[PDB]
RNA sequence: GUAAUUCGAGUACGCCGAAAGGGAAACAGGUUAAUAUUCCUGUACCAUUUAGCGUUUAGUCUGACGUCUCAGGGCAAGCCG
RNA sequence: AAGUCGGCUUCACCCCGGGACCCGUGAAAAGGACAGCUAAAUGUCCGUACCGAGAACUGACACAGGUGCCCCUAGCUGAAA
RNA sequence: GUGUAGACAGCAGGUCGCAGUGACCAGGGGGCUCUAACUGUCUAAUACCAACAUAGGAGAUUGCAAACCCGUAAGGGCUAG
RNA sequence: GACCCUCUUAAGGUAGCGUAGUACCUUGUCGCUUAAUUGGCGACUUGCAUGAAUGGAUCAAUGAGAGCCCUACUGU
């Protein structure tokens, strides 16, 4: 047996792999509202996650208890929001997609109605409403596909905040290092071609090539699935 | 509402800033109080409670300073005496 | 003004700080980003420039107080100013 | 759950984990062959309980925080007449 | 046995404040403060000698290695340990 | 001469030796090529390199009850994403 | 040594570099470097068996990397 790969070493869930969970300021979530209720609430502060590096805004609600909130661009301490069935559509609430009109941009939408949010999180992305039909509406991910998603999904109205993280290079090492700390990422990775026969199906010879072609099906087992995974184009726009 | 303030400035009694507007409200010699749009919510609590007329400004308080003769900002102004003036007019 | 831009002292800028380091391009990137990110930015409430960067994504109003979450190195995004205008249009036609 | 356990991840309830993290309170001198803020002389200080004499504001503050760089004040050591 | 006075400097120690940097944001809980004052009584348990290293540890050794250079150190020359 | 000061900087004349940073301490320099951009890592005990890493460039999978992976299962890593 | 043809069992090397850390023949031929050089550098090159992210060419700063030359110095 020929070692295991760095893969199935993640999937064991060895220390080297896990990530730092205690570094971690809270879980990001939509407000728990039952059904036909509407609570709102003032921003307390404006905070730093080190889990996105991107701000995250405290809010403080009627009922009492605080939560952190995914911080869409231009909040501010003071500002109340309005989570419910009945709020209005402007820069930071949270509304139904069925009822946001056509061409505002949304985050932080749910796959299912009552989930808290999944898409649209990162630093500066956000999505569109397309079309409303009856059963279902369209919004147009920022991978660039529609998805197809129920009326009575909550998502904040705007884009998310931090946009412009990656127009500044690293150059160095250092930093990058000092980013990957925070994170369940190995820093630095060796390439598979200079490893040994037994570390990777890429290592050996006498001189550093593959050997055998880097794409590979979709039907292959666990532990040989490395390189082009089930490729449908290779190379540059000619 | 614009050409009266410079000769509100040029003649007639006037006092620029915050405080000495709150004081001649209260003291009521300041017949007119002119505040900019953007002034914070804490002065509109006097100027609601002074009887003296609320002359608004359209602009801010940062473009309401230089038209009014001075670099810096102003927040709240009130002219005592018109003098040779018609931003009371303006008013009433 | 600011300090010695001599016949040669022109071009890194704050990129100098890097010596001989990274090649062109990159110094070239940083040097202008950092111009754009230590300019005089302008409030919202104030409209007095005012506006500095605390943390990622986070700026504040050094006379007014105001805190507010932005851009990671400008205030103010082209997105969120495109959002602003279509959505303060479609409200001002009502 | 496992054929089954002394085996196995998670959840609930507990409980442990720092003689360099947090932390209520003591100093001088003497004494012995070998112990000393521990024994002796002097002068102090802090908690828990009991009894007497009164009272909450009870929700906040502190404990409680990175790297570099700098001003101001003070002081053990040091030096001069 | 004298046991009186002045002056300079002051880190590597204490207090206090400012600035810059981050695609790094730099612990938690017990405890304490805000209502206490007076009096007597109680304050159990374990460690405490000596070495801490070119002879008291570890490498079979009274071993030129390593653990510990872990934390501290006077006068002159000299930027200076 | 500067400075509140500690101190620091500068001058004029005389004079000794073979030699004045007089001992201690304390870079030899230059030119033309190959190679790796650089700082970093490495066969503990024969290999400190042109090898590994790196910022930069490009490609591929996946809309989350996802892609990739661990377990016989119960359940998990990535994921407070 | 062109270019019409080929052998074209898919196509038959573009820019570049070239006796190379790759050139067997080989101490390849010529120039600068020495009294004298299987060396170092430059030029040519019919490339046994160079060549474009199996990355090509070149490159300031850096190097206990690998060669050759000058000056100072010395019991090498
Ligand atoms: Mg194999
Ligand atoms: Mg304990
Ligand atoms: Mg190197
Ligand atoms: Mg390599
Ligand atoms: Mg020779
Ligand atoms: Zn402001």
């Amino acid at each position: 047996m020929g070692k295991r790969l760095i893969s199935q070493n993640r999937g064991r869930g060895t220390p080297t792999y896990r990530a730092p969970s205690h570094k971690y300021k809270a879980d990001l979530r939509h407000p728990r509202v039952d059904e036909n209720s509407s609570l709102r609430g003032e921003v307390v502060g404006i905070e730093h996650d080190p889990a996105r590096s991107a701000p995250i805004a405290k809010v403080a609600f009627e009922n009492g208890e605080e939560l952190f909130l995914l911080a869409s661009e231009g909040i501010a301490v003071g500002n109340i929001i309005e989570c419910g069935d009945d709020a209005e559509v402007k820069p930071g609430n949270i509304v139904p997609i069925g009822n946001v009109p056509e061409g505002f941009f949304i985050c932080n939408v749910e796959s299912k109605p009552n989930d808290g949010g999944k898409f649209v999180r990162s630093s500066g992305v956000y999505a569109t409403v397309v079309t409303h039909e009856a059963t279902r509406t369209a919004v147009s991910m920022p991978s660039g596909n529609i998805k197809w998603l129920n009326p009575k999904c909550r998502a904040v109205v705007g884009i998310v905040a931090g946009s412009g993280r990656v127009d500044r290079p690293w150059l160095k090492a250092g930093k990058k290092y000092h980013k990957m700390k925070t994170r369940a990422a190995k820093y630095p990775r060796v390439s598979a071609v200079a490893m040994n026969p037994r570390d990777h199906p890429f290592g050996g010879g006498a001189w550093k090539h593959p050997g055998k072609p880097t794409t590979v099906s979709r039907n292959a087992p666990p532990g040989r699935k490395v390189g082009l995974i089930a490729a449908r184009r290779t190379g540059m726009k000619r | 509402v614009d050409k009266s303030l410079i000769k509100a400035v040029k003649t007639g009694k006037v006092i620029v800033g915050a405080n000495r507007t709150i004081d001649a409200a209260a003291n009521g010699s300041a017949k007119m109080v002119v505040l900019a749009s953007n002034c914070p919510e804490d002065i509109k609590k006097k100027i609601q409670a002074t009887d003296i007329p609320v002359l608004e400004y359209e602009g801010t308080s940062v473009e309401l300073g230089p038209v009014c003769g001075k670099p810096f900002t102003i927040a709240a102004m009130a002219i005592l005496d018109v003098g040779e003036s018609d931003i009371l007019a303006a008013t009433a | 003004m600011a300090k010695k831009f001599t016949k040669k002292g022109r071009i890194s800028r704050s990129a100098g700080r890097f010596g001989p380091r990274y090649g062109r391009k990159d110094r070239k990137l940083v040097a202008d980003l950092e111009e754009r990110m230590r300019a005089p930015h302008v409030c919202t409430k104030c409209a007095r420039p005012t506006v500095e960067r605390i943390g990622t994504g986070i700026w504040k109003c050094s006379k007014c107080g105001h805190t507010f979450a932005g851009g990671t190195y400008i205030p103010y995004t082209s997105v969120g100013q495109t959002l602003l205008r279509t959505m303060k249009n479609i409200a001002e036609a009502k």
